[PDB]
């Protein structure tokens, strides 16, 4: 019944300010200790602040002391958390987290949200190059999609809006050389199953409001 | 402006007098911090209870009415009773 | 700050096997230590407080053990949704700090990668660059080698793979290495293979094709 839905994250430029709020709806907000909790890529958990749940305690992690601020709104039942001159070591993922029991400091985190993705970077968002990655030659079939020079991070992909999911792999992004991202989808159907249906992929990149539809034919 | 204490308390002393003393010292980081403390009247006759240090005992006296005192807070607050 | 460390950084054990992870803290957390289970893609999952004491809907296959500076979490029979990266917190005192993250691996049979080649699409190529792909699909184990060769020349610097978490129904991995090069060099050779190792294959298989 708990549920926490974290909101504002986004890019922005280093030394910029940035403001998330994490709406709260399956427990009396007033008598628990919030959090939130980072996780950069590929790395572990970092807890970034904790809100005192007997008092207006607040407690930062030395990285972030000084540059943040969380406050606390027993009205609407909400957590925010002020960033402030921003760093290249900020981008991460930021959760929100319920302590377990009420009238506590924070030393527990019961209930987390999903997330919201936080980019610091001077780089300009850039919707991605969808290409097809075409099938001749092979065993079973091979099916796929390039997303190419994105940036920020956020993309994802289905097949066949939702229907196709079996048999595919979306693969994480990898950085290239140019400071931008490069993915890659792929699908693999049996080899007598390539005439009868099509195979479009729905890739979507929100950062810049990008969503294409994309038809892989074979070569 | 201090802060609440997140640490736990270990119990060295209880006794009587029509007053409770209670002797405690904090495991934690950081110190110096605001005592969480709490009756479950009640009251608590020492003055702004805070630790300064690990190291250092701290001294609590509690007037309370049977029902618990809970000094710290979250996971690991101690709790006690008395009559 | 409080610093802790797990051990093992990776593990692997097979379904049914009794594993064990480490955490070790830099100096006495006393009693207080949870665990947390993170899946991939997913949010942690608080599984254990206090050491020992479980969150209710645990299954009674994971406990945790240990007091002061060595603690342990243990899973009795390993199973199919227990594939996750493990963390451990104290709570002893702000600031609230993690161990690294030990990832727990479902090992398998031996399996050797299914391998496709792709080559540039014409809108791409209508662009000024041209991106080979390279999958391997379904091996086991991970450390799969991949090298990217043009008319017999092995490339550097030239490529970027990037490999999926396991699967969850046959415990599988796949990964897909990108070569780009430029129209200009692109359209300057005529044969493009990308050569893979695996533990599985008994010999180097090559994939290829001519433009």
């Amino acid at each position: 019944e708990v549920q926490l839905l974290e909101s504002g994250g986004g890019l922005v430029q280093p030394g910029g300010s940035l403001r998330l709020t994490c709406a709260t709806s399956g427990f009396t907000f007033r008598d628990y200790a919030m959090s939130w909790v980072r996780q950069a890529p590929g790395k572990g958990l970092e807890w970034v602040s904790s809100y005192s749940g007997i008092d207006d305690s607040t407690y930062y992690a030395d990285s972030v002391k000084g540059r943040f601020t969380i406050s606390r709104d027993n009205s609407k039942s909400t957590l925010s958390l002020h960033m402030n001159s921003l760093r290249a070591e900020d981008s991460a993922l930021y959760f929100c987290a319920k302590d377990r029991g009420p009238r506590g400091v924070g030393e527990l985190f019961d209930s987390w949200g999903q997330g919201t993705l936080v980019t610091v970077s001077s780089a300009s968002t850039k919707g991605p190059s969808v290409f097809p990655l075409a099938p001749s030659s092979g065993g079973t079939a091979a099916l796929g999609c390039l997303v190419k020079d994105y940036f920020p991070e956020p993309v994802t992909v289905s097949w066949n809006s939702g229907a196709l999911t079996s048999g595919v792999h979306t693969f994480p992004a990898v950085l290239q050389s140019s400071g931008l991202y490069s993915l890659s989808s792929v699908v693999t159907v049996p080899s007598s199953s390539l005439g009868t249906q099509t195979y479009i992929c729905n890739v979507n990149h929100k950062p810049s409001n990008t969503k294409v539809d994309k038809r892989v034919e074979p070569k | 402006s201090y802060v609440m204490c997140t640490g736990s308390f270990k119990l060295e002393k209880e006794v009587a007098e029509g007053t409770v003393l209670v002797q405690v010292k904090y495991e934690g980081t950081d110190a110096p911090c605001k005592i969480p403390f709490s009756s479950q009247n009640g009251r608590l006759i020492t003055a702004n209870p805070i630790v300064t240090d690990k190291e250092k005992p701290v001294n609590i006296e509690a007037e309370p009415p049977e029902s618990y005192i809970v000094v710290g807070a979250g996971e690991k607050a101690l709790k006690l009773s008395w009559f | 700050d409080i610093q802790m460390t797990q051990s093992p950084s990776t593990l692997s054990a097979s379904v049914g096997d009794r594993v064990t992870i480490t955490c070790r803290a830099s100096q006495s957390i006393s009693k207080w230590l949870a665990w947390y289970q993170q899946k991939p893609g997913k949010a942690p999952k608080l599984l254990i407080y206090t050491t020992s004491t479980l969150k209710s809907g645990v299954p009674s296959r994971f406990s945790g053990s240990g007091s002061g500076t060595e603690f342990t979490l243990t899973i009795s029979s390993l199973q199919p949704d227990d594939f996750a990266t493990y963390y451990c917190q104290h709570f002893y005192s702000v600031p609230w700090t993690f161990g690294q993250g030990t990832k727990v691996e479902i090992k398998r049979t031996v399996a050797a990668p299914s391998v496709f080649i792709f080559p540039p699409s014409d809108e791409q190529l209508k662009s000024g660059t041209a991106s080979v792909v390279c999958l391997l699909n379904n091996f086991y184990p991970r450390e799969a080698k991949v090298q990217w060769k043009v008319d017999n020349a092995l490339q550097s610097g030239n490529s970027q793979e990037s490999v999926t978490e396991q699967d969850s129904k046959d415990s599988t991995y796949s990964l897909s290495s990108t070569l780009t090069l430029s129209k200009a060099d692109y359209e300057k050779h005529k044969v493009y293979a990308c050569e893979v190792t695996h533990q599985g294959l008994s010999s180097p298989v090559t994939k290829s094709f001519n433009r």
